[PDB]
């Protein structure tokens, strides 16, 4: 989930919601692509295995 | 969202800077409202009627027993009010982010 | 030869679609002369549509 806000006025210009992390037709002419490791805690259970 | 209703009481005694517009907007989403004392975060921005410039806090608030959503203005810093103020939102409310 | 005042007014509103906030100004003129005998001034009152 993508919220996409001003750096000076803050006022609200877009917004989604994607799947293969490409933020594509909400600023003008530019496709914007994140990374796929973004945001994300990694745990092991040894009581699962898992 | 979800329903939540709207309607601000004060607390006879609080002292106002100037007169102004203020808002508040949400951090965190919630709706386990069923009667407990707890707090959350909100972000607070004043603007002004004479010179028009714009100030940004954080601030927290907290249910008590139901409905009811109670704020601090003391913690607007250098600009700087008192008193308190409880907005009575009601029992089966929803919080999204960004109401 | 005619004289006036300036006094700007902020004002503030906010859209229930987006989530955008509306700050505008508004100047308004304040007349010529008035006053009592040489004390601080004066103005009458009223309403009007803008």
């Amino acid at each position: 989930t993508i919220k996409v806000t001003d750096a000076h006025t803050g006022k609200f210009i877009g917004s989604d919601s994607v799947n293969d992390s490409t933020l594509r037709g909400v600023i003008q002419g530019v496709d914007v692509k994140i990374d796929s490791d973004v945001g994300v805690s990694i745990s092991w259970n040894s009581t699962k295995k898992t | 969202g979800s329903n939540f209703g709207s309607v601000a009481t004060w607390t006879t005694g609080g002292t106002v800077a100037d007169s102004g517009y203020l808002l508040i907007e949400a951090q965190e989403n919630f709706t386990v409202s069923a009667g407990t004392t707890a707090n959350y975060t909100f972000k607070a921005t004043f603007v002004d009627a004479k010179t028009g410039e714009k100030s940004t806090y954080e601030i927290e608030g907290g249910d008590d027993g139901a409905g009811n959503l109670v704020f601090d203005l003391a913690d607007m810093t250098g600009a700087g009010f008192s008193g308190e103020v409880s907005i009575a939102i009601g029992t089966d409310a929803n919080m999204q982010s960004g109401d | 030869t005619i004289d006036y005042n300036s006094v700007t007014v902020y004002h503030a509103a906010l859209n229930v679609e987006t989530g955008n906030l509306d700050v505008g100004n508004l100047t308004f003129n304040f007349r010529e002369d008035t006053g009592t005998d040489t004390a601080y001034g004066s103005t009458t009152g009223g309403s009007f549509d803008l």
